[PDB]
């Protein structure tokens, strides 16, 4: 059983806005994880990414749902 | 007469007998370091 | 030129577009009501008509053709001499009241 | 954290001005509440009779009520007793009180859902995003035990573990129970639960618009009719020279 | 609790910030949060009142 | 006529979504 | 205050037509729009500036608030 | 007749003069819907919130009556602010008695709406009740005593809710009587008009001219109200009040009803308790000072461009305060709010009177 | 209610304490018994 949400999310993550957001996120991960002591986390980068992606998902997903 | 009647009516709006101060016992072991615990006490939040 | 700005203000104020004269727009307090009562018949009847015409235009949300707008250079105070005297008389009475 | 992530806008079939709720969707959403949400969340203001004529027939709703046991009484001996539920009964509460609820949920309190959709900015867009939005914590984030990272929840740390997933339940109509499908139906049901007057108000809205569409131009014509006498009046000043 | 600029408390109604001692640090509140009478007893118990 | 006409419009706009539209699937008295 | 005792008016003539003899929307659009345009122009310099200022403070403020919450404003 | 039908009315009053009759209609609609709600509402803190949900869920048409009452309160305030704005712009406040009774009407409607909002006993109800009654604590020496007296205890509780239902119930009727006096005083002078010039030379009968304009205005009010009730009943409300009162927790983004946001922004702008309460009270009572600050030789702002600009600055400033009140107490909102709050009093107390004098000089009087 | 009518406050406290009244829920959401106190009403001999 495949949730269309998975499919739609993959297609949406292809958009430039999401790829760009994903890249800033991966950068953050690298930066943060490379430390032992830091108050920084990547919530901001993740939210930016989710915002771009979920805006796209919202435009398509319901076309796959009953 | 006026002074008594008026004050009796004004008095009726003040806290009634049932509203007027039991102490409260709290178990410190149940409160982990860094935690703010709230309890209702004497009709208000009590923070421990 | 204070006068430059005055003529600009006069037109911006715009009561002239309703054909009104400055004195036609004064807030009527008791001094003013007495001054109006003292106006000679023709000046009084003229004031009444300019106000009636202005209220009528206002009601229609219209203004007069520009050629009929009161002109800054022609607007003179027809009320001043009557109102000044009414105010001087009242000031006099107040002085006596204070005594 | 203090950052906020607002839910996007989903194209709910009841989103439009004159758009009613999808009642088959409400029906499935109820099944989700019944099989999943009800073990932790109460729905204090909804009773079985409320489902009649909305998503279940009277007989079906009666059978649903009978699936549970509710306390009743006292009986002749002054005893409380258990009996099968009936239409007049409200949905059973998973816990006797909020303290028990917190104790059974690592200190967190599952709110009552009767109004959740109206009690949260975002409404169903928020509930849907929350339900389908769990993910792993971003690098640098560590949540205390019992908390889960959900980017849509304020502060991003929620005490409810992901409650739905593929095949979390089987729908009565064969509809593939993917997580997103389950979220969409439960959200539709929650909207109905928070606003049962939803469809009726929009139907009245239609009639109101139609009536105003008639009455406004008519009254305006009456206004213009009466006022025409003043609008075209002409004045002349004829003082004796 | 744990909000505001002093890690103490933050009152959302009008923005009063208190520190972890309940003392008013910023905003319109005029006084530190009230400290009641209390006594620590046996075990891990405190009696307030 | 107004009520019937309005309801018809409403029911048409919401074809297949209302209880009256799916009711047959669960009844059979 | 009643009609008959309002004030003194002399030498004014008023002419009116029954509403049944006239159109209720004479030149509604042909003269209406132009008048609405005149009235709009006559006030916009007085009404609009403050709201544009509000609009400016609002966008600046909102954006300034958003920038201040992130890592690299 | 000579009370209504043959009432002499200026021939040129505009749409801005419709708000008085709209306020009357708002009052009547609030009273009627309110009465029907009172027939099903119970004020015990254990049943208040539940009784409201019962009205909305099981009382026939209870939901429509409830949302009409709620949105009616919003329509009431929109009309109130328009009504006051009209009076300020046209110099209507020179009818001193009518204006001062008006100021009392404003405070009474605010108190009434506040109390009604407490009745459902949601989170905003509880904290609204807590904060607003506590404004009295800023009074030296007796403040705290007054608060506890109002509350009927040491905190907002059962006694508070029950008496607020009784006050909410009777105040609208008192408001109606006061509104009647508001009208009696107005009939002595008749209405002001857009030009601010006496209209005794051009009066027309109230009927049919304004009776028909009033009906039209009423239709548009009903339209606005029903569009909210039938298409967006919660648009102007706060989701937080759908959560029962919790005395141990104040929602983190709590905010006042939209029509109170400007005053709230003002109080919140001052980092001093007494200072904020004094400015909140003054933000409303300054209305009673407007007549005394009138320096212009002309009554209405129609012929005063400088005054108009300031008037609109004031409206935009109230919009700014309304917006700020809806935002968190964080930069840069704190500063915008303090500036907007200063501007408010500056415009009314200094700039407008000054503009009045400057216009007088430009006209040589 | 007995205080100042036929018993002193201390006597009335002692009287209240002679009974066990249900209270709670506690942290675990369970009801519990505790000694009575001045604010408690006279115990009912029967639940209903
Ligand atoms: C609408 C106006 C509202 C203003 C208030 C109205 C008050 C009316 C004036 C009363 C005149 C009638 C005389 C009554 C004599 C009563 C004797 C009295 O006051 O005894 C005191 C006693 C309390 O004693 P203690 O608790 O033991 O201790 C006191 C020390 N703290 O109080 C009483 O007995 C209460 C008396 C109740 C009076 C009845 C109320 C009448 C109100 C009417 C309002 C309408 C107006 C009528 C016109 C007035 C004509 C005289
Ligand atoms: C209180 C806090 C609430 C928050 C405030 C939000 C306010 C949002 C703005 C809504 C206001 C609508 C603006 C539309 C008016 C546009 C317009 O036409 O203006 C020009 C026009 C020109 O008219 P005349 O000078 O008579 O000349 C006629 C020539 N044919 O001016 C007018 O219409 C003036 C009438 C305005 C009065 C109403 C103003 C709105 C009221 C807002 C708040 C009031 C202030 C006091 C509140 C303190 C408590
Ligand atoms: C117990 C195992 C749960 C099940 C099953 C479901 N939920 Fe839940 N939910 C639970 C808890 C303990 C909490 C509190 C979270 C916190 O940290 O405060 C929640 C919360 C919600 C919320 C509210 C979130 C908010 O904004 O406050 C919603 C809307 C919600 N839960 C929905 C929901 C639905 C629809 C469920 C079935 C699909 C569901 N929950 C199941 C615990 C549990
Ligand atoms: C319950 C609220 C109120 C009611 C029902 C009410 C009603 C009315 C009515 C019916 C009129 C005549 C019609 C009109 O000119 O609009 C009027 C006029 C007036 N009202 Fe109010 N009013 C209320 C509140 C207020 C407030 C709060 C103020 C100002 C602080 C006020 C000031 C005035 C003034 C000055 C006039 C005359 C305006 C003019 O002639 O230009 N009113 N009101
Ligand atoms: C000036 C007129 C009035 C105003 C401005 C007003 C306003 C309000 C407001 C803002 C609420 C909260 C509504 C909500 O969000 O739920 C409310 C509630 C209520 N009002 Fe009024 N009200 C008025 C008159 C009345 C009258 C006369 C009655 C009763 C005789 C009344 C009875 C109620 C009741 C029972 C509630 C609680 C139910 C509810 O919340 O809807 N009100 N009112
Ligand atoms: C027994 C009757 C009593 C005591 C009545 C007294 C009424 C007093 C005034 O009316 C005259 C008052 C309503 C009026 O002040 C001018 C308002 C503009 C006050 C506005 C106001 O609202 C708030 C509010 O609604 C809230 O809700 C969630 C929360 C609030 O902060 C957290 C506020 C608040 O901080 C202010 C200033
Ligand atoms: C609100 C801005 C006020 C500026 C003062 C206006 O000043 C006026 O402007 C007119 C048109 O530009 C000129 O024709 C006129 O000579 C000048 O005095
Ligand atoms: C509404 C207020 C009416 C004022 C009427 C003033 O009336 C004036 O008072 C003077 C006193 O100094 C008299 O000398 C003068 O003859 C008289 O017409
Ligand atoms: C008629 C103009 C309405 C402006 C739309 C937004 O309106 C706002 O929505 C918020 C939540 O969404 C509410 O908390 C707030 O009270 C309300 O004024």
């Amino acid at each position: 059983l495949v949730d269309p949400l998975t499919t739609v999310r993959e297609q949406c993550e292809q958009l430039e806005k999401c790829v760009k957001a994903r890249e800033r996120l991966e950068l953050c991960d690298e930066r943060v994880s490379s430390r032992s002591q830091t108050e920084e986390d990547c919530t901001e980068e993740l939210l930016d990414f989710l915002h771009a992606r979920d805006h796209c998902v919202a435009h398509k997903l319901f076309n796959s749902l009953k | 007469a006026a002074k008594n009647v008026v004050s009796q009516f004004v008095s009726s709006m003040s806290a009634s007998a049932d509203v007027l101060m039991s102490k409260i016992e709290i178990k410190l072991s149940d409160i982990p370091e860094g935690k703010n615990m709230a309890f209702k006490w004497r009709g208000k939040p009590l923070f421990v | 030129w204070l006068e430059g700005i005055r003529k600009w203000y006069y037109n911006a104020a715009g009561f002239n577009k309703l054909g009104l004269m400055r004195d036609d727009t004064i807030h009527e307090n008791d001094d003013v009501k007495e001054a109006i009562r003292r106006l000679p018949e023709n000046l009084y009847d003229d004031r009444v008509f300019r106000i009636k015409r202005a209220l009528d235009l206002s009601m229609r949300q219209q203004i007069l053709p520009k050629e009929q707008w009161t002109k800054y250079e022609e607007d003179k105070s027809y009320l001043e001499p009557y109102l000044k005297e009414v105010i001087r008389e009242r000031k006099e009475r107040e002085e006596w009241a204070k005594k | 954290s203090d950052l906020e992530l607002h839910p996007p806008s989903y194209p709910w079939s009841h989103r439009g001005l004159l758009s009613s709720l999808d009642h088959t969707s409400i029906r499935r959403g109820f099944q989700v509440y019944k099989q999943v949400c009800s073990s932790c969340h109460s729905m204090d203001y909804v009773a079985y009779r409320h489902l009649v004529g909305v998503c279940y027939t009277e007989d079906e709703a009666k059978a649903l009520a009978e699936e549970v046991e509710v306390q009743d009484g006292p009986n002749e001996d002054g005893e409380m007793f258990m009996r099968p539920g009936k239409l007049s009964d409200y949905f059973p509460k998973p816990y006797p009180n909020p303290e028990a609820a917190r104790a059974a949920n690592n200190g967190a309190l599952p709110p009552d859902l009767s109004y959740i959709v109206r009690a949260r900015h975002g409404g169903e867009d928020y509930v849907f995003s929350l339900l389908t939005g769990y993910c792993e914590p971003p690098t640098g984030v560590s949540l205390r035990e019992g908390l889960y990272f959900n980017p849509y929840f304020p502060g991003q740390a929620i005490g409810m573990a992901p409650p739905i997933y593929n095949e979390v339940l089987e729908f009565d109509d064969g509809t593939p129970a993917t997580m997103s499908q389950v979220a969409k139906d439960v959200c539709t049901f929650l909207r109905w639960a928070a606003e049962p007057e939803h469809d009726h108000r929009k139907r009245m809205g239609l009639k109101m618009l139609l009536m105003m569409g008639l009455l406004l131009p008519l009254v305006y014509a009456m206004k213009r009719h009466k006022w025409s006498v003043l609008k075209s009046r002409k004045l002349a000043y004829r003082p004796p020279k | 609790a744990n909000a505001g600029d002093f890690g103490g408390y933050y009152c959302p109604c009008h923005g009063s910030h208190y520190d972890a001692s309940g003392r008013i640090r910023k905003g319109p509140a005029p006084l530190n949060l009230e400290v009641p009478s209390y006594e620590f007893t046996s075990d891990d118990m405190v009696i307030v009142g | 006529a107004f009520d019937q006409g309005a309801d018809a419009i409403y029911e048409h706009i919401n074809e297949g979504k209302l209880w009256k539209h799916i009711k047959h699937k669960y009844e059979n008295k | 205050r009643q009609f008959g005792h309002l004030t003194r008016v002399r030498h004014v003539i008023t002419y009116s037509l029954s509403p049944f003899e006239q159109r209720a929307f004479p030149h509604y659009f042909s003269k209406g729009i132009p008048n609405v345009l005149r009235r709009t122009r006559a006030c916009i310099l007085r009404v609009a500036p403050p709201f544009v200022a509000f609009y400016l403070v609002y966008t600046w403020g909102t954006q300034e608030f958003e920038k201040s919450k992130r890592k690299n404003p | 007749n000579n009370a209504f039908i043959d009432l002499p009315a200026p021939s040129n009053i505009s749409s801005w003069w419709n708000f008085g009759s709209l306020l009357g209609i708002c009052l009547i609609l609030q009273i009627l819907t309110g009465l029907f709600l009172a027939m099903h509402y119970t004020s015990d803190t254990t049943t208040a919130f539940s009784s409201v949900t019962h009205i909305c869920r099981d009382v026939n048409y209870g939901w429509i009556i409830r949302y009409m009452h709620a949105n009616g309160a919003s329509m009431f305030f929109i009309c109130l602010y328009m009504h006051v704005g009209r009076g300020l712009y046209y110099g209507s406040y020179t009818f001193l008695e009518t204006w001062n009774i008006g100021v009392i009407l404003l405070l009474t409607v605010m108190a009434t709406a506040f109390m009604g909002y407490v009745l459902p006993w949601g989170q905003m109800s509880f904290w609204g009740a807590t904060v607003i009654t506590n404004l009295l604590s800023a009074i030296p020496y007796i403040g705290t005593n007054l608060v506890e007296w109002i509350w009927g205890g040491f905190s907002v509780d059962k006694a508070t809710l029950t008496r607020f239902f009784a006050f909410h119930f009777i105040l609208p009727f008192i408001i109606m009587a006061i509104a009647m006096v508001h009208l009696l005083f107005l009939h002595e002078t008749g209405s002001n008009n857009p030009t601010g010039i006496s209209s005794d030379v051009d009066k027309i009968p109230f009927h049919p001219y304004y009776t028909i304009k009033d009906i039209l205005g009423a239709l548009l009010l009903i339209l606005a109200l029903m569009l909210l009730v039938l298409f967006a009943p919660d648009l102007l409300g706060d989701p937080d009040n759908y959560t029962p009162a919790n005395p141990l927790n104040t929602p983190p983004h709590i905010k006042p009803e939209w029509y109170f946001l400007f005053a709230y922004a003002i109080l919140r702008s001052i980092p001093n308790k007494l200072g904020g309460v004094l400015a909140l009270a003054f933000s409303i009572l300054i209305l009673a000072l407007i007549p005394l600050l009138h320096t212009s030789k002309q009554r209405s702002m129609m012929f005063r461009p400088l005054s108009q600009c300031l008037f609109w600055a004031l409206v935009a400033d109230l919009l700014t305060l309304t917006w700020i009140g809806g935002q968190p107490v964080e930069h840069p909102y704190i500063t915008i709010g303090q500036l907007a709050s200063v501007l408010y009093f500056l415009l009314i107390l200094v700039l407008m009177p000054t503009a009045g004098t400057i216009e007088n000089k430009l006209l040589k009087w």
